[PDB]
């Protein structure tokens, strides 16, 4: 049994403790056009409710972040769909909730803790002289929809609310879904849209992977728990486009089991055909899940899954503390064995007694399902 | 894309029941809702008193009577789904009742999710306030003009059921709920005065983990009656008493209602149809009936099943058993053809006449439906006589009241027939005539007969048969026209008129004329309140084509219609329909005019004109389920009927009658002698209605249903319930369909508590008997079929679509595909291909089989060898619950309305992916409705149609058509149950057992019917005062949208029902070119014949 506290991860201590925090939230309405600034540094794309660290310290940037502070303080997340020529008709809005200035080294430094609000379609990009952009979006609103049932259901079989827990489970369909008799279509086939359901067969896997996991831990709406589980799958950017573009939580979570389920191998992206790691070695760290975005001390993002067992692996060097994400772990480099891409890192203990003793941090960048 | 949306069928299926005094404080009254319909009733303690039928602009969910202090009957309280609310009470004056709304508003709440056990909608007993649960964690009231409303913090967010509690000093609300620790009954108590709730007279006492129903038990007892799954509790306080009994155990009480009025005798109904009384703690189950939704006691034993998933119901609750034990006869049964689950189109008897075939009902109620439009005749005698000119009953006994002799006119002829009992015989009536050709004959004044022929008038007395008088035109001239009734004549002469008096052993020659042109028809039927003496006569004239009332004796001219044209009329009469008197005339052409008329001015007012036939028509007046009825012969024979002082006009289902009259003999009571060009047939006539409803009862859950012609059968997918026996297998509940088969079989495996059973049941398209059953495999649910003939392959094949269900499993790993050859009254298994996944759907493409298989969309060669080859895969990431073509153009479809359509390329030999739209919303059918539209039905009862140079515009469907329906449909299907304005239709079948058209309109037929609805709904009176505009609003929890390119039918026909001056009001300056009120009617009228 592991003996990690998996809150840790949570709080990205390496961007240090005593940060200015931040509890206002801002939301703006469905379909709603917005004029959102862009940091030009990111280009990692951010589901809604992901935190996400950053390390700025170019003046434009610096600056960009000290003004929004000053009001609003959502900034847009770009989901690009061809990062070289920097094209994307995605995003989701940002908003600090802690935020650090130091002065250091002849600069002014600013160290963010940002979260995931709303998704939206970019209706046009510019450009402002400083380098820094602005976005004209559209907010994408969430859709919910009511229970599969909810409709045909005005009668008195209204009132029929909600190991050994399995014939529960068959007891729910029965119950639940007992009106698909005066429509076209079974029990079990009201079930695979059923988010709580649908719900239940991701907490499965969830739960394969947290072994100390507590159903308290993991949120209770649909919607916050579609898009906390849509952020731990490491999955390429062309499939993580596609999750971010889904309006309902019931779609996304039928995505998520899809996904889950045809996941197999994670391979080196540039070789691809090098295994590096398997489903089954997945884990979570972090109450986040098994993977999540940290900050290195040059202010790139790597969304780091984490794993107990890697295969074609190299290192590099020897371990380091210096801006460790996992404290009471130090990392040394570790790259494909094959083709020398950088896969992200080994994690190993600094005292005896901690459980897990190892582990492998693997960017979900380097990394391909195929 | 322009639609036309119309009901075929209003919805059958009962929501609720209700008993009061909502009539008069005397009266007692049953009102049942079926939907957007309102049907209110007297218990007539001898049947079931139909007062009035009103229809409503939403789909009622609450629905509770009430008397707040001093009132003189009964107010009524609806909740609509849209949360219209309104207080309505009864207006009665004469022959004009009216529905009266007392208060009206829109209760709904700008935020607040709404509930999952529904909308409840309780009231105190003291009539003080309206307590109303839409939202968890909020508790509306409204104290019973504009019904202002305000909530409560209801802290307990999961409210199971609630009620308001009798005999409390401060109201109070009971209410069962559930949270982590367990599910408890609560009390609150609700203060207008203050706006809030304040503690409960008693403790929050914990009940049964499955407790689903507060019954509030009036005084002396008081308190709650809770209900649960094994154990029904009571609960005042201190006072508590717990029973279990074991005999509730196999189903859950679903519905209850009171016996006793203090509170001492309760009716419990379970959803297996079980009969329970609890009695005041002991229960006892009483017996069998539909499964109820809604229970209804009423008058003195006799007891109310409202059901929704079968024909609903009128019982008796006898105080003493039966032979089988039952305490509980049936005596009246109600068609529900609610739910329509799946339904077809075939031309069962006549080609061009289509019929509807639809999977009906659910569990023990499953039955087959055949709607076919038109009245039926059932034939009880078939005698070969050709060429029968006229048709008359008589009574050769005075001292009888039934008719014992049918006397038959033909050219130059008259035959005589006597019935005695059952037997037809050829006898002679001493007195008449033979060698003559008979216009009249029947029972007259003074115990005497009278027959009318081409020669003379003759008078027989009946004591004994012997001629008592005879009448000849003076110059020994023929008799060309004659009508008679019982004591008075009028015959034609060619121009002259002959007024005569039948007196005894006296032909009275009363009064004589000369007309202005040659006489085409005569009637002389007395209306109104006149003894057998008729103050009227009604003429048509040859040459100038007139229809003219005159007086007698005088022949004075009152009145003269002009009707126009060079086709003389054959037929006149006048007659009585729901106490409304009028005028019909027929033409030679088929054409019928129809007026009212005034009885004293002799007035014919609102003249309409219906195409009948091509032939002559000939008017009779024939009675029904002591209803007047007029019988218009012609190649397409037609009943004329009255329904809300309109006059109705169905088809009967004969190729063609010529004559008929109705007889009502000792051995053909209340029957109807008809005669075409070769035959006579006495028989008895079905229920005076525009459609007609057969009932193939299966007594197992009907699913899907398709026809094969080559084999004069149909193929019907069904499933029954199955308890796991003390042996190696599992045993029926009951026989059923699959059970009772002619010849049985089983499908053989080559892949690798209650449970449901499938079955490929084979009914004859005549006589509707299971033929052969095949059940398939043990966990094989059977989900697609169709029947059809695939590649260079002769032979038509039943084929369906299963899925291997398991518990574990969520999505079927496992599935066939099936292919079956009905030969010798037997299914031989021709194919079996074993799939990866659900078979969802199947369609014929083009000579090659398309079926989904879970996401994957399959298609399928036939091959010689005889068995289906895998040609073309798209994956589409999106399961495949809805398979729709025409042509090379595939749509497929998701439960989440997420659709995309693909195109085979032929050369290529592969799918390709046209455009694609995801807007999640539950979508529950979906049907093609040319090239570049399709139709579907959306959550929120809605209805909605998607249509078709840059490429990011090509790849992507709009939504042209919005409309809320009020219905949820679960099948389209392209057909018409009728024999231009429209193009295409496309019937479908609804949950409720609504049956509706959608057809399409020209763009400028549709802005000039959209602009009529603006107008017509200005001068409607809608009950409970909703707007149609909001009430047809594509509506969502989230966005309400107005309708878009869909024309409400059932709006735009109420135009041909509002009074003539509100016509000329809704036409005013209508529209650019200018619109008459008479080309208004002829536009509607000619929408009517759609359906
Ligand atoms: N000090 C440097 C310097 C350059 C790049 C990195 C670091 C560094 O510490 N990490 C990771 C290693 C793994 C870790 O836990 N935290 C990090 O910031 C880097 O990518
Ligand atoms: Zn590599």
């Amino acid at each position: 049994m592991i003996n990690f506290d998996t809150s840790l991860p949570t709080s990205h201590m390496y961007l240090g403790s005593d940060m200015e925090e931040f509890h206002g939230r801002t939301l703006h309405d469905d379909d709603s056009c917005q004029v959102i600034p862009v940091l030009p540094h990111v280009m990692v794309m951010l589901i809604p409710g992901q935190t996400l660290p950053l390390q700025l310290f170019h003046p434009q940037e610096v600056s960009m972040v000290r003004n929004l502070i000053q009001k609003d303080r959502t900034f847009a997340v770009l989901a690009y769909s061809n990062v070289r020529e920097r094209e994307a008709h995605f995003g989701t809005t940002a908003e600090i909730y802690a935020y650090r200035e130091e002065q250091e080294y002849g600069i002014e430094t600013v160290k963010v803790k940002a979260i995931g609000r709303q998704r939206f379609k970019v209706l046009e990009i510019r450009t402002q002289s400083d380098g820094i952009q602005q976005a004209k979006v559209q907010i994408l609103p969430e859709r919910v929809l009511p229970s599969t049932m909810s409709a045909v259901q005005l009668q008195s079989l209204s009132r029929r609310h909600i190991r050994a827990f399995r014939q529960w489970w068959q007891k729910y369909q029965k119950r639940k879904f007992h009106c698909a008799s005066l429509t076209s279509w079974p029990p079990w086939l009201y079930s695979l849209y059923d988010a709580e359901t649908l719900m239940e067969r991701v907490k499965r896997q969830l739960h394969e992977w947290d072994e100390n996991l507590k159903d308290e831990s993991l949120p209770t709406n649909p919607i916050d728990f579609s898009y906390r589980v849509a952020a731990c799958l490491p999955i390429d950017d062309a499939l993580r486009i596609q999750l971010l573009k889904i309006g309902s939580a019931i779609q996304r979570l039928r995505c998520e089991l899809d996904i889950m389920n045809k996941c197999t191998s994670l391979c080196c992206k540039q070789c691809q055909d090098t295994e590096i790691t398997t489903k089954n070695e997945i884990f979570s760290l972090s109450l986040c899940g098994p993977m999540a975005a940290y900050v290195n001390p040059h202010g790139y993002i790597h969304e780091t899954l984490t794993v107990y067992k890697a295969c074609n692996l190299n290192l590099s060097g020897r371990p380091s503390t210096e801006h460790s994400w996992f404290p009471g772990y130090a990392w040394t480099i570790a790259q494909c064995r094959i083709c020398g891409n950088h896969m992200g890192w080994k994690f190993t203990a600094t005292k005896k007694d901690m459980s897990p003793q190892k582990f492998w941090g693997l960017t979900r960048s380097a990394l391909l399902p195929r | 894309s322009y639609n036309y949306v119309v009901t075929a069928q209003k919805p059958t299926a009962v929501n609720g029941c209700v008993t009061g005094h909502f009539t008069s404080a005397e009266d007692l009254n049953l009102l049942i809702a079926k939907n957007t319909r309102l049907e209110i009733y007297v218990v007539t303690a001898e049947g079931l008193r139909p007062v009035k039928e009103v229809g409503m602009y939403g789909k009622i969910a609450v629905m509770e009577l009430f008397r707040p202090k001093g009132e003189s009957k009964d107010l009524l309280f609806i909740l609509t789904a849209k949360y219209n609310a309104c207080i309505l009470e009864y207006k009665q004056s004469g022959e004009s009742i009216d529905i009266i709304t007392r208060a009206h508003g829109n209760v709904q709440d700008r935020i607040g999710r709404p509930s999952e056990t529904g909308i409840i909608g309780i009231i105190d007993p003291e009539c003080r306030m309206i307590g109303l649960r839409l939202y968890d964690g909020l508790f509306k009231v409204i104290p019973l003009k504009e019904l202002k409303a305000f909530n409560i913090r209801l802290e307990e967010l999961h409210v199971i059921d609630v009620k308001f509690l009798y005999g409390c000093q401060a109201p109070t609300i009971c209410f069962v709920y559930q949270d982590p620790q367990g599910r408890h009954v609560k009390t609150y108590e609700v203060s207008l005065r203050e706006k809030e709730f304040n503690k409960g007279p008693w403790k929050q006492e914990n009940v049964e983990a499955e407790a689903s129903m507060v019954i509030a038990v009036p005084e002396p007892f008081g308190g709650a009656i809770i209900i649960g799954q094994e154990s029904i509790t009571y609960h005042n306080g201190d006072k508590y008493l717990a029973i279990a009994p074991p005999i509730i155990k196999q189903s859950t009480i679903v519905c209850h209602n009171r016996v006793d009025p203090n509170g001492s005798r309760y009716l419990l109904g379970d959803m297996e149809g079980r009969l329970f009384m609890l009695l005041l703690l002991r229960v006892e189950l009483l017996g069998e009936t539909s499964i109820a939704e809604c229970l209804t006691y009423l008058d003195n034993g006799v007891v109310f099943v409202g059901s929704r998933l079968g024909d609903s119901q009128l019982v008796k609750l006898n105080v003493d058993s039966n032979e089988q034990g039952s305490y509980v006869v049936a005596m009246e049964t109600f068609t529900n053809l609610g739910p329509i689950v799946d339904m077809c189109v075939v031309d069962l008897e006549r080609q061009g006449q289509g019929q509807l075939v639809t999977c009906s009902g659910a569990f023990k109620e499953g039955s087959l439906r055949i709607i076919r439009n038109g009245i039926g005749i059932h034939e009880h005698a078939s005698i070969d006589l050709p060429g029968i000119k006229g048709l008359w009953p008589l009574r050769s006994d005075p001292n009888r009241e039934t008719d014992d002799t049918l006397v038959l006119s033909f050219v130059g002829q008259t035959r005589v027939l006597m019935l005695n009992g059952e037997e037809v015989e050829e006898t002679e009536l001493m007195g008449f005539v033979d060698d003559q050709q008979t216009f009249f004959c029947g029972n007259v004044a003074h115990q005497q007969l009278i027959q009318i022929t081409s020669a003379s008038v003759r008078l027989v007395s009946q004591e004994p048969k012997a001629l008592v008088s005879e009448w000849k035109e003076p110059q020994a001239k023929n008799i060309s026209v004659a009508s008679c009734n019982s004591s008075q004549v009028v015959v034609a002469v060619g121009r002259a008129l002959y007024y005569l008096q039948i007196h005894p052993q006296e032909l009275r020659q009363i009064s004589h004329t000369e007309m202005e042109h040659e006489v085409a028809c005569l009637d002389i039927t007395p209306l109104g309140d006149s003894n057998g003496l008729s103050p009227l006569c009604a003429i048509g004239l040859w040459t100038d084509i007139s229809a003219r009332i005159l007086k007698l004796p005088s022949f004075e001219l009152l009145h003269k219609e002009m009707l126009g044209g060079e086709i003389i009329p054959r037929s006149i009469l006048m007659t009585t329909f729901e106490s409304s008197h009028y005028l019909l005339c027929a033409l030679g052409d088929g054409a019928l005019f129809y007026f009212g008329l005034n009885i004293e001015t002799g007035l014919l007012s609102d003249r309409k004109k219906v195409t009948l036939g091509t032939q002559p028509t000939v008017l009779r007046t024939f009675r029904s389920l002591s209803t007047t009825n007029v019988f218009a012969c012609s190649d397409r024979p037609t009943v004329i009927y009255s329904s809300n002082h309109k006059l109705v006009f169905s088809n009967v289902n004969l190729k063609e009658v010529n004559y008929m009259c109705p007889l009502n003999s000792d051995g053909y009571p209340d029957s109807l002698a008809l005669a075409n060009n070769s035959t006579l047939t006495i028989g008895t006539i079905d229920e005076i209605q525009k459609l007609h409803i057969r009932t193939v009862p299966l007594y197992e859950s009907p699913r899907k249903i398709c026809y094969q012609e080559v084999s004069q059968c149909f193929g019907v997918l069904s499933s029954r319930i199955e308890v796991q026996d003390t042996s190696g297998g599992t045993t029926a509940l009951r026989p059923s369909a699959s059970t009772q088969a002619l010849s049985s079989s089983v499908s053989s495996s080559k892949l690798f508590e209650e449970v449901e059973v499938h079955n490929l049941l084979i009914i004859d398209q005549h006589t509707f008997e299971v033929l052969h059953a095949h059940q398939f495999l043990q966990n094989e649910y059977a989900l697609s079929l169709v029947s059809c003939k695939l590649g260079k392959d002769p032979n038509t094949y039943f084929i369906v679509g299963t899925a291997m269900v398991y518990p574990e499993e969520a999505e079927p790993k496992q599935g066939r595909i099936v292919v079956f050859q009905y030969s010798d009254g037997k299914l031989q298994t021709v194919a079996e291909k074993e799939v990866k996944g659900a078979v969802y759907s199947m369609v014929e493409f083009n000579g090659k089989l398309l079926a989904s298989i879970n996401s994957t969309v399959r298609l399928y060669e036939w091959t010689t060898e005889k068995e289906l080859r895998t040609e073309c895969n798209h994956y589409n990431n999106i399961m495949a619950l809805y398979l729709k073509t025409k042509g090379d153009f595939i749509l497929v479809g998701d439960l989440m309305r997420s659709v995309l359509l693909l195109a085979y390329k032929p050369m290529e030999g592969n799918f390709e992916e046209i455009a694609r739209d995801f807007n999640p919303n539950w979508m529950s059918a979906v049907e093609i409705l040319d090239d570049d539209n399709f139709l579907g039905a959306e959550n929120a009862f809605n209805l909605f149609v998607c249509q078709k140079t840059t490429d990011e515009e090509r790849q992507h469907l709009q939504e042209v058509g919005l409309f809320h329906l009020g219905e949820f449909v679960n099948v389209f299907c392209h057909g018409s149950l009728v024999m231009t304005p429209t193009q295409g239709s496309v019937l479908f079948g609804t949950v409720n057992g609504m049956i509706g058209l959608v057809t399409s309109l020209s763009e400028s037929w549709y802005n000039l019917l959209l602009d009529m609805q603006n107008r017509l709904n200005k001068v409607i009176k809608s009950v409970g005062k909703i707007e149609h505009s909001f009430w047809r609003s594509f509506h969502t929890e989230r966005k309400t949208e107005p309708a878009t390119g869909f024309i409400d039918g059932d709006l735009i026909e109420s135009f041909l029902d509002i009074s003539r001056p509100k016509m000329q009001e809704v036409v005013a300056n209508l529209q650019k070119r200018e619109a008459t009120a008479d080309d208004l009617i002829k536009v509607v009228e000619e929408l009517t014949r759609i359906h």
